[PDB]
RNA sequence: AACGAGGAAUUCCCAGUAAGCGCAGGUCAUCAGCUUGCGUUGAUUAAGUCCCUGCCCUUUGUACACACCGCCCGUCGCUAC
RNA sequence: CCGGAGCGAAAGCGUUUGCCAAGAACGUUUUCAUUAAUCAAGAACGAAAGUCGGAGGUUCGAAGACGAUCAGAUACCGUCGUAGUUCCGACCGUAAACGAUGCCGACCCGCGAUCCGGCGGCGUUUGACCCGCCGGGCAGCGUUGCGGGAAACCACGAGUCUCUGGGCUCCGGGGGGAGUAUGGUUGCAAAGCUGAAACUUAAAGGAAUUGACGGAAGGGCACCACCAGGAGUG
């Protein structure tokens, strides 16, 4: 399956047992679709660009 | 002392009631005494309702629900964090927490 | 899409997935957490599940079984009626295995009135 | 526990009973 | 040593013509070895199956239970054997703080085919209503259960086991009762829940044949 | 000579900080593998969480109050009535 | 479904239908016309376990075996299982049989619900729902800072108690000894009812409060916690 790129669009709020997850909402750039959320760990900021492998889940905590 | 003018149950009026069985731990526990708890939760979770759904042969398909009832003795549905232990006013109020 | 039936018994101290034919009458595979684990403690735990429904998926499309109706199953009667931790862990597993679901439905053995439950009145005191 | 105090009295009262019975 | 498989043949399992669509899906049995013929064991077998599978435009919780009856060229041949709502939709209807009036009648339809439907219905509260329960009291739960039994009887005695199928498929029982017992007291969620087949007549192909012609 | 980045475990630390390097003071007739200071070179990672282990506050329970290192029960054993 | 809802003197009582004879409350310009209330002696009933005699023994499960844990478990946990649990008759008459609160009657606060019956009112719906009211029933909330109490708490009064008297029954007199001994009595037995004394003792106990503690809950905090790593120890 093709691979899709998205930049950063809003910080939720810290997640995990540690708190070094970083819940984080994602939208794709390319094609404006699945503007899904996703779960990041490291320091992330308003404005990054996570290369999504994939596309078909949210990961919740 | 009386710690409750209900003595903890729903009894008024009467002199026995039928007593039923815990869920996790299988107490005999009155009927108007048991922690009622009805728990309708999805069949599947959030996280994999989506696998799911890609995955379902029709076009709009809703998950059922998993409706169940369960009885909680009070030394279990204590540890079970399902009841709490309230301060001397807060016992009085018998409006369920939101 | 050749529909079938998948009964997944999802109870505690093991998990069972048991996938047979549209009547249930043919199993055409079926396995257990037990199988894929060493030590049956870890029978429960839903990555015992996650390995189980993953080689089920296999011998399905060996066959040709391409979608399965999901039959949760708890251990119901008198014992506990939520299934059991591989109840969506097999469940997952099934469909990001490249596979077809349809129609969930649970049937967990619900008595009108069952007998006395294993445990005094007193109950299981662990 | 009471309840057992209770215990060995009718336990010992039963004991009594014996004794007293066999000096008929 | 040798795969069980290798010897298993798949046959498309079918349903009588009356339902919008005749392909269920397909079985699967060991072929014929010795005198224990692969038929031996396809005349026997129960789909349960659901509504949503059977019809085109109606509900989804309504399971029907087809049996087979007759293989006729690597095709399985089924027929009515029962019907059985879903577990999750049965656990949503019951709801507190109204009356809930079951019922149960075991009678037979024209030919030997003994059916016992299963209707259950609840009270329905008013929109007026400021009350929060709306219970009927045991005289008013007789006359609802008078009513629930004696449908079901005259409805399925009347017709043969074909047209009350197709009387089946669809809340066609369930909606009258509503209007009857509306009278003494409205009602919710009058619904047939379950229909079970004690015993079978001696079955004739050529009645077989006119359902699926 | 052992010691080939070191068993299960475990100590410390987030900015001129850790560490590396060396100096000086205290001890001192003789002495620093210590310690208190000092300057020197100078990062990795993190601008977080109850996850874990330590901690106070509130609610709650108590037959505890020289206060859970609390209090207290029975059998057995000794003596007296 | 099933509720702080009903019924019964209580114990107790919830699948369908049928049979059987009761009961409160309400309705009443019916009927009877003080025929009452409470009650030593006496009696019916009385959960469960137990006991005797049959049936049936699914499950559970005293006892019991075995598996685990511990310094040791004759237990909790697990497998299995006798009696028992189920039904039939005769016993036993004991429960935290509790509302730990006798019955009858009067008087003494408010509000919103709820249960049955009766009554009268816009409406909606072919009795249902709506707004009230009168009578009892289970209860609740508020005020008890119109009272009561040691207080917790009490309008199913636990109010009308030194401003002490509506009627009646039972029953308590510091804590132990002790519901023991003995006698009578009931029972197949286990035991039930009745019930002491010697002796010992300065407290036992009730309610409430502040501390401490919990293997209770909740919240919060620190690289002497971790996450991310970086040094070094072992
Ligand atoms: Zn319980």
């Amino acid at each position: 399956q093709p691979i899709k790129l998205a930049r950063v669009t809003k910080v939720l709020g810290r997640t995990g047992s540690q708190g070094q997850c970083t819940q984080v909402r994602v939208e794709f750039m390319d094609d404006s679709n699945r503007s899904i959320i996703r779960n990041v760990k490291g320091p992330v900021r308003e404005g990054d660009v996570l290369t999504l492998l994939e596309s078909e889940r949210e990961a919740r905590r | 002392t009386k710690k409750r003018r209900n003595n903890g149950r729903a009894k008024k009026g009467r002199g026995h009631v039928q007593p039923i069985r815990c869920t996790n731990c299988a107490r005999c526990v009155p009927k108007d005494k048991a922690i009622k708890k009805f728990v309708i939760r999805n069949i599947v979770e959030a996280a994999a309702v989506r696998d799911i759904s890609e995955a379902s042969v029709f076009d709009s398909y809703v998950l059922p629900k998993l409706y169940v009832k369960l009885h909680y003795c009070v030394s279990c549905a204590i540890h079970s964090k399902v009841v709490r232990n309230r301060s001397r006013e807060a016992r009085k109020d018998r409006t369920p927490p939101p | 899409n050749v529909f079938g039936v998948c009964h997944i018994f999802a109870s505690f101290n093991d998990t069972f997935v048991h996938v047979t034919d549209l009547s249930g009458k043919e199993t055409i595979c079926r396995v257990t957490g037990g199988m894929k684990v060493k030590a049956d403690r870890d029978e429960s735990s839903p990555y015992a599940a996650m390995l189980a429904a993953q080689d089920v998926a296999q011998k399905c499309k060996e066959l040709g079984i391409t979608a399965l109706h999901i039959k949760l199953r708890a251990t119901g009667g008198n014992r506990t009626k939520t299934p059991g931790p591989g109840a969506q862990s097999a469940l997952r597993a099934l469909a990001r295995s490249g596979m077809k679901i349809g129609r969930i439905e649970d049937v967990t053995p619900i008595p009108s009135d069952s007998t006395r439950r294993k445990g005094g009145r007193r109950g299981r005191r662990l | 526990r009471a309840k057992w105090r209770k215990k060995r009295m009718r336990r010992l009262k039963r004991k009594r009973r014996k004794m007293r019975q066999r000096s008929k | 040593i040798v795969d069980p498989f290798s010897k298993k043949d798949w046959y498309d399992v079918k349903a009588p013509a009356m339902f919008n669509i005749r392909n269920l899906g397909k079985t699967l049995v060991t072929r014929t070895q010795g005198t224990r013929i692969a038929s031996d064991g396809l005349k026997g077998r129960v789909f349960e199956v659901s509504l949503a599978d059977l019809q085109n435009d109606e509900v989804a919780f309504r399971k029907f239970k087809l049996v087979t009856e007759d293989v006729q060229g690597k095709n399985c041949l089924t027929n009515f054997h029962g019907m059985d709502l879903t577990r999750d939709k049965m656990c949503s209807m019951v709801k507190k703080w109204q009356t809930m009036i079951e019922a149960h009648v075991d009678v037979k339809t024209t030919d030997g085919y003994l059916l016992r439907l299963f209707c259950v219905g609840f009270t329905k509260k008013r929109t007026n209503q400021i009350r929060k329960t709306s219970y009927a009291q045991h005289q008013q739960v007789r006359q609802i259960r008078k009513k629930m039994m004696e449908i079901m009887t005259r409805e399925v005695q009347t017709n043969d086991l074909k047209e009350v199928v197709n009387k089946l498929i669809p809340d066609s029982v369930g909606k009258d009762i509503e209007k009857a017992c509306q009278s003494i007291y409205p009602l919710h969620d009058v619904y047939v829940r379950k229909v079970k087949m004690l015993k079978k007549p001696k079955f004739e192909l050529g009645k077989l044949m006119e359902l699926h012609g």
